[PDB]
């Protein structure tokens, strides 16, 4: 909406107010939209035990496709956007401008895979707030969508060749960042809550949990046609917003379908000492801010 | 809350015949309806759930239907062990405040049978102890309804005696009933002739059984 | 196929509180939810509350709220009902019931509100009366003859009657007890026999009150 | 520089704390920089460590800024130094696990020998001390040994291992048969 010239602007996607803001808005919208029949939230220290707080409420079944959330500048501030096609969210940017609001953004809730998001405009791009740190999420973003179709009957389908081919594009970009002599391996999640261990997403108002092992089992730079993932709806969630357990009602539809486009991934690097030359990667996520970051990286907000 | 009314209170069905129990809500409860069975002395037995699903162990002659606020249970053919009490439960609302019906009592239907009336004077051992109970008995009758007034010296008594009825006899399908009169040894002797007057459908005129103190 | 076994009968004075348990055998405790249901004599069934065992979250009837607590010790598969500030009208049989709810430990939860499995029931009697054994009086007999026993003035329930040490079963009616205005129970047990039996066959009635640990055998004669 | 002693088979709880009392990202690794366990947002993650299926935190403390690493059912190779990376700060802590076992898992006669063995990680050199119910005291390095059991040794033996000026205590139930004449 205005292309500032002779202007150089530091960005640091890793310290962006917008991310936190979006996150509070999203969380807030789900709470309002999708209410559980029982919500267990523990409160601590005080006394000795940890007095767990319980909220029981009517839990109307509600499923509908989340509409895109545009995010805008609050009274007093301004939104700068970087116009580079490729962009690592850090340092100076010169092709930049001010804008009313950000683009529409699907407030999709999920782990491992980023569904229905923006594709990279050139090549596959990988992001971290510290690649050296084997504890920080690696955000992948694709230039090509990969369909993934899921059903309440308990599975997700994916074209093996498309995926197989997506993995090539990444392992490639990975050994570009960790040495070109390095072997890229993909393995299943290494443990933790089901929501982190499986590719967990919402759909029809129901929470899916899909065994993604089949997607992360290969070795690069060292069959069957359509990958079918076993899944499961659960009524007992670990919440993503705050640390709570929540029980929802069983489903009331026999036709719960979900055709989404994988547009990015949340990986995690094993790392660790081992003069051995190869890098292990596993499907990560769980921290929805990573998800908002995958979309808001090209943005910053500044005192007018 | 959701009130659950069952009808009728008593169902007199003849063995081997068809029973149909009605259960009515005071508002829709979709299909979150269950039917239990209870026999004198034991825990209930879940029959149907979801309005029309037979529980494991239930026979086929049991079947339930309806939804919303209109429910009904059918037993196609009555075994002897099918005569019992039946409750419907709704478990629809949330937070959960589930409610039961008042039950329907299902009983064997048979030919009218008049009672044999027996009357017992108070015991010596008791008279010795202060109080004096008199027992008017109604043996093996049907149907269950009956009227059993006490009349001391031709004086209609009131709120000074208590009745008690048995289950339905598993063998002949009748009932027996005791009406116990209790009054101070003093009042007792204060009067002479102790009558219990019984009215049953199996009888032409009301039957009277009595004795003089002595 | 779980088995629910409850605890013995309770005798409480109004104002006292009571805690009944219910050991649950043979299956996976945290996959079941347990619901306490009670029944006053001659009365119907009343939902008391229900615990979602795996969350330790219980919900209750609005008309008990505040004075009823339901709990569950996962480490011994036992469930508990606590009724506080007891009243005479709280006298009932409290049942313990449960349904299977799904692979709970794996997120699955039907939240079924029916009750497939039951316990044998626990009688809880709330009353001023203090435990005491019955007085047993004969209902001396006098075409056909009928005799019996007057079992009178005991508390609490139940009492057991038999004839000739369970040798005489035929034609025996043991009535359900009544609660007299005194606060004490009293019932009758009658049998009918041949008149040509008096003179030979002598008839005894055995009364057992286990609460008072009393045990009588008053014999009936003409 | 902190050290926490651990008893084989037991559950230890290494602790971690933030300066602010919010509740942000934290992560435990070992000396080899292997990931053990940490949180992603409101969720928990376990890394490709040998501890994995035995590691765990308590998430009710998280809201406080307490990021405990619980290691249930300890083993000897669990012995290592664990780092708690949070708030960019770094808490460090060395865990040493030991074990005490009797030569024999059965009843002993009088005048028979008792030999207690101490299982330990390579590198450490701890000193032991044991005391029978009657007072008997022995001590040493790897292997402690009594020459002849006395009847009054029957019961519970207390055994204290001293490592890094820190001691953990053990209780071994010994049985020594009486007899006639
Ligand atoms: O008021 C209690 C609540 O229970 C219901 C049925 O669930 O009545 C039950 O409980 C009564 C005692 O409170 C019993 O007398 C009755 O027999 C039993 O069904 C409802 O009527 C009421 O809402
Ligand atoms: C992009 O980011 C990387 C690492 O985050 C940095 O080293 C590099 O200088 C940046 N280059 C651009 C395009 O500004
Ligand atoms: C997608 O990006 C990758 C970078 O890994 C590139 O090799 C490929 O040509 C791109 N596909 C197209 C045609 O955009
Ligand atoms: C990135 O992580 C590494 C390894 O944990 C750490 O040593 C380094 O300081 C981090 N970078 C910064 C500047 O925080
Ligand atoms: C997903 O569904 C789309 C149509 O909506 C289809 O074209 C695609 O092939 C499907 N992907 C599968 C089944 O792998
Ligand atoms: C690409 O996909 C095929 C199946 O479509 C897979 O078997 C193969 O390993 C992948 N890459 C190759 C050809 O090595
Ligand atoms: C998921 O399924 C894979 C096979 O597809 C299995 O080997 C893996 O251990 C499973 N883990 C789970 C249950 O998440
Ligand atoms: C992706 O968008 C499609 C198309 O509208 C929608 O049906 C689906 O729900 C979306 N996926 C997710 C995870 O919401
Ligand atoms: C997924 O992406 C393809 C190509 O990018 C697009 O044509 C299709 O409409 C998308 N499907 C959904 C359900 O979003």
């Amino acid at each position: 909406e205005v292309v500032l010239v002779n202007v150089t602007e530091n960005f640091n996607w890793c310290k962006n107010d917008m991310v936190e803001q979006m996150h509070e808005d999203i969380c807030s919208l789900w709470d309002q939209s999708l209410k559980p029949c029982v919500k267990l939230c523990p409160l601590c220290v005080g006394a000795g035990s940890c007095n767990t707080s319980v909220i029981t409420q009517a839990c109307p079944k509600v499923s509908f496709e989340p509409i895109p959330i545009h995010y805008c500048a609050p009274a007093g501030f301004a939104i700068l956007k970087c116009n580079n096609k490729t962009f690592n969210g850090t340092g100076p940017c010169t092709n930049v401008s001010t804008v009313q609001c950000t683009h529409g953004i699907r407030p999709v809730v999920s782990s491992q895979l980023l569904l229905n998001g923006s594709l990279a405009e050139e090549e596959v791009v990988i992001r971290s707030c510290n690649f050296t740190d084997n504890a920080k999420t690696i955000i992948v973003q694709l230039n090509t969508s990969v369909e993934i179709n899921c059903t309440g009957a308990g599975h997700c389908n994916i074209a093996r060749a498309k995926w197989n081919n997506t993995l090539k594009q990444i392992a490639s970009k990975l050994r570009e960042q960790f040495g070109n002599n390095k072997t890229i391996i993909f393995k299943q999640s290494s443990g933790g809550d089901p929501e982190i261990v499986t590719h967990w997403f919402n759909c029809g108002g129901e929470f899916f949990y899909c065994n993604s092992t089949q997607l992360f089992n290969s070795t690069w730079f060292n069959g069957s046609d359509t990958i079918t993932l076993p899944c499961r709806i659960k009524q007992i969630i670990n919440m993503w917003c705050k640390v709570c357990k929540a029980m929802y009602a069983p489903p009331i539809s026999g036709q719960i379908r979900c055709s989404s486009n994988i547009t990015g991934l949340l990986l995690t690097r094993d790392g660790g000492n081992s003069n051995n030359e190869s890098e292990i990667f596993r499907p990560g996520g769980g921290d929805m801010r990573d998800n908002w970051r995958s979309e808001l990286y090209k943005y910053k907000v500044v005192k007018i | 809350d959701i009130v659950m009314t069952q009808s009728p209170a008593t169902l007199s069905v003849s063995p081997g015949e068809r029973a149909t129990l009605s259960c009515r809500a005071s508002e829709s409860v979709s299909s979150d309806l269950a039917w239990y069975q209870q026999k004198p002395g034991q825990a209930p037995r879940l029959l149907i759930y979801g309005a029309s699903t037979r529980a494991t162990g239930v026979p086929a002659r049991f079947s339930g239907s309806g939804s919303g606020a209109e429910f009904t249970l059918t037993i196609s053919s009555l075994q002897s062990e099918d005569f019992a009490v039946y409750y419907c439960q709704q478990y629809n609302n949330w937070p959960p405040r589930y409610t039961f019906g008042q039950g329907t009592r299902l009983e064997i239907k048979r030919t009218v049978a008049a009672p044999s009336v027996f009357i017992f004077p108070p015991s010596d051992e008791q008279l010795k102890s202060g109080t004096a109970s008199v027992v008017c008995l109604l043996n093996n009758f049907y149907p269950r309804e009956a009227k059993v007034q006490w009349k001391v010296d031709n004086a209609l008594q009131s709120g000074n005696s208590q009745e008690s009825v048995t289950e339905q006899d598993s063998k002949d399908s009748t009932y027996s009933l005791s009406s116990t009169l209790t009054l101070s040894k003093a009042d007792y002797e204060k009067h002479k002739v102790y009558a219990c007057e019984v009215t049953h459908q199996g009888l032409s005129s009301p039957v009277t059984k009595s004795f003089n103190r002595g | 196929e779980v088995q629910l076994v409850e605890s013995g009968a309770e005798v409480k004075k109004p104002g006292s509180s009571v805690k009944v348990s219910c050991k649950a055998s043979g299956d996976t405790f945290i996959r079941y939810s347990f619901t306490w249901v009670r029944q006053a004599p001659g009365q119907g069934l009343e939902w008391m509350g229900r615990i979602i065992t795996i969350l330790d979250v219980a919900h209750y009837a609005p008309h008990l709220q505040g004075r009823v607590t339901i709990t569950a010790d996962k480490s011994t598969s036992t469930v508990y009902l606590e009724l506080r500030n007891l009243r005479s009208d709280d006298t009932a049989v409290y049942f313990c019931a449960g349904v299977y709810e799904g692979e709970a430990d794996e997120g699955e939860y039907d939240n079924n509100g029916f009750l497939k499995h039951w316990g044998q029931g626990t009688l809880v009697t709330v009353s001023s009366a203090s435990t005491k054994g019955p007085s047993v009086f004969p209902l001396a007999p006098s075409g056909t003859a009928a005799l019996g026993c007057l079992v009178k003035d005991y508390f609490p329930e139940p009492v057991t009657v038999s004839w000739n040490s369970g040798a005489l079963t035929s034609g025996v009616h043991t009535f359900p007890a009544v609660l007299q205005s005194s606060g004490l129970y009293s019932l009758s047990s009658v049998v009918t026999v041949p008149s040509s039996s008096l003179g030979t066959q002598t008839y005894i009635c055995n009364v057992n009150h286990k609460p008072s640990n009393t045990k009588v055998d008053k014999k009936v004669e003409p | 520089k902190k050290v926490v002693l651990g008893k084989k088979g037991d559950t230890v709880e290494l602790t971690c704390t933030a300066s602010q009392k919010k509740s942000i990202q934290f992560h435990w690794k070992n000396s080899n920089q292997i990931k053990i366990l940490g949180n992603q947002g409101s969720f928990l993650t376990k890394g490709p460590s040998k501890l994995n299926d035995r590691a765990d935190s308590r998430r009710s403390l998280w809201d406080q800024g307490n990021f405990p690493l619980i290691i249930k059912n300890l083993k000897i190779e669990d012995s290592d130094t664990y780092i708690c990376e949070v708030e960019d700060q770094k808490e460090e802590v060395q865990l040493l696990v030991f074990g005490l076992t009797a030569n024999s898992d059965t009843h002993l006669l009088q005048g028979q020998s008792l030999t207690l063995t101490l299982e330990s990680p390579p590198g450490s050199s701890p000193s032991v001390q044991c005391r029978s119910p009657r007072g008997k005291n022995i001590q040493g390095g790897k292997t402690l040994s009594v020459s002849q059991l006395e009847l009054q040794d029957s019961g519970t033996w207390t055994c204290t291992v001293l490592q890094n000026q820190k001691k953990v205590e053990f209780k071994i139930d010994i049985v020594v048969l009486a007899f006639q004449k």
